[PDB]
């Protein structure tokens, strides 16, 4: 097998969609996956995300169902430290009485960190275990859920929907349209204020649309670049030479040392941006 | 069809590169000034924080539009249809 | 690369997770922290 | 015909990239200066921000027109029909 | 014929993009100092602002000519009839 | 013939765009310091303003020459006479 | 087909080079300002450090996007399949 | 002579555009400091202005030469005589 | 085949040159502030040196990747294998 | 021989234009700093000016070399004889 | 064979020019800041200069690599051997 | 031989122009900072001047090398011998 | 060559990184957690 074929195989996901005869089957080739329309599902991404979320929820529920309120245990001290950090981060930006901001921020941060942590494991360990277990020599399996743009796009869409819902709840269609078209430029004259709506509408709509796109694409691009570098470093070992595999190993050490910090930073940035965007929904900064 | 796709590749490259350069320069300047302001006023670090978290919203909007249209040109082609 | 229905299902699960964190995780922990802070304040008010 | 389409795509890319770069640089500089002013005078933040918006439109308007023309050059093409 | 139209499209793109970039950079630079001056002397905001407007004219006039010339090239191309 | 017309169109576009970018950057840089000086000395704005006008005389001369050359090439192209 | 491959290589080079230039300029400015802030007072060196890391999270987003897209273009090729 | 004339036109455009850009940037940079000095010390305006003129020639001379070259390439062409 | 090799050589040149330019600009900007901080606070030289080394570690991140890609393109050609 | 002369024309144009742009920017910065210094210390004007002239000696050497090379490539042509 | 050699020459020229531009800008900024620091603290000059040299050690790495690669291209060109 | 020489002329022009632009910007910044330092303390001129000369070397050496390369590409031509 | 060669390098790199994390990353987190626990215990004892 060639390096290009290896990269192409590692770049393909597991797709489930409407086969030409029957809506029950898994695509075997990349062209077959492209044949599938919008009504297709990436089994590996959803499965990994659901498993990690369930594990996180169960672990946090273990230390919450039996809160001692006195001397803390090993797991509950860690849970309390993270809860206090999330509360401190939230209270420094949002001053309202919304009870949803802090739990949502904590969930987003921990879920993103867990989804990113799985990328640290060797690129061929999990795809090759799935293939052995299943028994196929051409099975497609991408463990890193954040390299799939669909997950980040869905997270950004849900964040945008929550932002819009909260802004509507706090301002009515009245203040919503007033902020969308009548701000930040206003005029006493009717003709002038009528002529000033296009610029305000353009600016507000452009910023509102660009927020979730950037929120998703920052993480999508960062983790895609990291995973591509790791896959290429695997090709470096693919040569089989002696003097080359050591340079590859050193590059792997450097890349992992950088990538753990990048993984922490991306999750922190996403959590902070979500908190700031939610705080911007309840007051007017214009 | 070859020339159209070849020029669309350069188009996507320019779209991504110019936007990336602009965002990097603007974010570097904004972060440096934010660090200077935080150093000047240690007790104003939180509020000033959300401040530039608003500024970035205006900073990268056109760049994100360009990145989106570059991705649309990479994975789709309204040009190859114009023949 | 391939825009699919996943962006829906993923986010749906997201919402579910958030709801759980709003109902069974955060309240007990914040209540325990507030109770510990109240006990500390009561101990400090021995003067 | 193919050359015209490719050059139109390159034109759209150049327009959007230059606009994004200019907007990013201008917004970075403006946000840095606004951050410095807010750090110096925290009580003047509500007023100064408004003035920032007064600048922001002037920073974006022309660029917006450009990207609009880019849209007019993607889903439509006055150059194709002139041949 | 096709080459002339393609080069005219590239010309329009350069005309609009360079003007937008320059306008954005100049307006950001002007707005930063305008914010600094407003923070320094809040009582002179009604005056300084209009002064900035005057500068804006000198910042935009030539650029406006550009966004006219491009609009004169996209519709009713004068270079087509020359050949 | 055709290539000459296309290249002169590109020439006019570059002539206008580079001049617009340069004059926008220069006028923004001048206006920032003009606003700073006016804010520092509010009573001294009637003098400083005319001084900046003198600067404009040295700022737009080459830009006006370039835009005039571009208009002359567009409407009275002399390069079509020489092949 | 050779023209498509050559233009794809040029596109990858542009994507990497522009992103590297922007990232380098932004990180240099951020590091200079961070050094100035740390020299102002050493008691806030750690916290400020965290802040600059936050700035990094916004500084090189589009640059990493472009690097990943260039790495995808170098080995895989969606343009070849489009003929 | 077609390509020679076209490239001479492009050369003239590049010369004049670069000269205008450099002249505008340099004169804006000089004028900003001149206005700052005039605002700070009104009694030194008669002298400083003269000094600015001393700079202005050094700022423009080479550019002017380039402009002259452009004229020598517009109404005359030493390249055509070389076939 | 020849065009592919020439365009990959140009690609390597752009990759190395843009990275070198950005790295030099960023290092100069960082070193200027490092020297300013060392002159201001002579007793904090080691800590400032460690911090500027940490900053330079992030600064030379995409440039090293670009240099590696350029070396891979000079000593190997994945584009040639694609015909 | 036609393309050689056409490309040497562009070579001369770029040679003059880039040098003019760099000289203008450098002299603008130098003149601004010289005006600031003269305003700060009126009694040191006769000395500082002389120093600035020394700066010009380093500022315009390469620009004059490039101008001479451009003049040699205009009035003569070593490239015509395939050297 | 002509195109490969010509594009290799263009590549070497771009490499060396970009490296020279970056080195000149970075060293100018570094030397200006070093001169300011030496003027502010005349007795700290012997150490600061040494630190500046350290900055140079990090400032000329990629540029020297590019210059060496350009020399290798000019004297031991590997692109010809790849057909 | 036509294309190789035509591109070598452009290569020499790019080399000399980029070197001149970079050295002019660097020397302008260095001279401005030197003038500021001399104005701050007139009795440090004899020392600081010598210091700036050292910086001039670091500002010029690489550029000078490029200039030499240009000469080696003007009177001589290794690319011609490579066919 | 190819398969059975990438695995060895990947395992070696992963083992080296795991050793690095165990020798340089875990002890700081453990010490911070123990310090927080000791502070909480001291506060409870004082109360």
């Amino acid at each position: 097998e060639t390096a290009s074929g290896y990269i192409q195989h590692h770049l393909q996901n597991l797709t489930f969609g409407r086969l030409p005869n029957g809506d029950w089957g898994f695509a075997h080739t990349a062209e077959q996956a492209k044949e599938m329309g919008f009504w297709a599902f990436h089994v590996d991404t959803l499965g990994w995300s659901v498993l990690l979320g369930v594990v996180f929820l169960f672990i946090f529920r273990l230390a919450a169902k039996k809160a001692t309120s006195g001397q803390p245990g090993g797991l509950q001290n860690f849970v309390e430290v993270m809860v206090e950090f999330v509360d401190t981060s939230v209270k420094d930006t949002f001053h309202g009485r919304n009870p949803l901001i802090a739990p949502l921020a904590l969930t987003v941060f921990v879920w993103i960190f867990l989804l990113n942590l799985i990328d640290l494991v060797p690129v061929d360990y999990l795809p090759m275990l799935a293939a052995k277990i299943t028994g196929d020599e051409h099975l497609f399996f991408r463990a890193v859920a954040t390299t799939d743009p669909n997950a980040t796009l869905g997270l950004s869409i849900s964040v945008f929907a929550l932002i819009v819902f909260y802004s509507i709840k706090v301002k009515g269609i009245g203040g919503f349209l007033g902020e969308l078209t009548l701000h930040p430029f206003s005029s006493k004259n009717i003709v002038v204020q009528i002529l000033l709506i296009p610029v305000n509408f353009l600016l507000e709509f452009v910023t509102l649309i660009a927020k979730p796109v950037s929120l998703a694409l920052r993480l999508f691009g960062n983790m895609y670049a990291g995973e591509l570098i790791f896959i290429l470093i695997a090709v470096m070992f693919g040569s089989g030479m002696f003097l080359l595999s050591a340079l590859g190993v050193a590059l792997n050490w450097a890349w992992a040392v950088f990538h753990i910090l990048i993984i922490t930073l991306q999750a922190f940035i996403f959590m902070m941006l979500t908190i700031v965007y939610l705080s911007m929904a309840h007051e007017d900064n214009h | 069809m070859e020339t159209v796709v070849g020029l669309t590749a350069i188009a996507v490259a320019l779209l991504i590169g110019l936007g990336a350069l602009g965002t990097a320069i603007g974010f570097g300047l904004l972060g440096g000034k934010f660090l200077e302001g935080a150093a000047r006023q240690p007790e104003m670090v939180p509020m000033l924080q959300v401040k530039m978290f608003i500024v970035a919203g205006l900073l990268d909007a056109v760049t994100m539009i360009g990145v989106g249209i570059a991705l649309f040109f990479t994975f789709a082609n309204p040009f190859v249809g114009q023949i | 690369m391939n825009i699919n229905a996943t962006l829906i299902g993923q986010s749906v699960a997201f919402f579910i997770f958030v709801l759980f964190c709003m109902k069974f995780v955060w309240p007990p922990v914040i209540a325990a922290l507030q109770e510990r802070q109240k006990k500390i304040a009561d101990g400090l008010d021995a003067a």
